[PDB]
């Protein structure tokens, strides 16, 4: 009713083409096909066997329209270190979420320390069920609120530090 | 490569 969507990964026509740093070997676009053969465009990284990971993935520029306070809803799934065969002392079961406020919608190389940290996201009590035909994905669902924003728009970023993450859906919205 | 890939279920 009063929700205005500022970004929905599930609705974007074609590739997301967010920005992965690193560009190869970190976050990669993986397409899970729903019953109609419509891509569901996920972002995944699972280098749990390999130390000192620092993999970033950021969105396109997102306009805030009028709003100071935005809401971020992520549906994801994490492989617990417990369930992954291998000796892996640097395995992790969270990722970090960041934002960068910019008037410039073609920011190219925004640096790590310009990003401002929202939270560490973990698989927790809340989940959802997304029926895609052949399967039902059971996924974690977390929402965070960021603000107060005061620039034409912003960038979201997800940092991986040694986890096995699938980000299946990212919606960003505000309440009008 | 990724050790595991989420496709429906995780595949490692």
């Amino acid at each position: 009713g009063n929700e205005v969507t500022l970004l929905d990964s599930r609705s974007v026509q074609g590739e997301l083409g967010w920005i992965a740093s690193p560009l190869e070997g970190g976050w990669e676009e993986v397409s899970i096909m729903d019953e109609k053969n419509t891509p569901i465009r996920t972002y995944q990284v699972c280098n749990v066997m390999e130390p000192s990971q620092n993999n970033w993935l950021r969105t396109d520029w997102i306009t805030r329209e009028g709003a100071q306070r935005v809401y971020i809803e992520i549906k994801f799934t994490l492989r617990d270190c417990n369930s992954l065969p291998g000796v892996m002392g640097t395995c992790k079961e969270t990722f970090n979420l960041y934002y960068y406020e910019s008037d410039n919608d073609k920011e190219r190389f925004i640096r790590e320390n310009q990003f401002v940290k929202i939270d560490t996201i973990a698989a927790d009590e809340s989940f959802t069920q997304v029926d895609i035909g052949d399967r039902i994905m059971k996924l974690n669902t977390e929402i965070r609120d960021v603000g107060p924003l005061s620039k034409k728009g912003f960038y979201l970023a997800f940092q991986d530090v040694g986890a096995c993450i699938a980000l299946v859906s990212v919606r960003v919205f505000y309440k009008k | 490569a990724p050790y595991c890939v989420y496709r429906x279920s995780w595949s490692c």
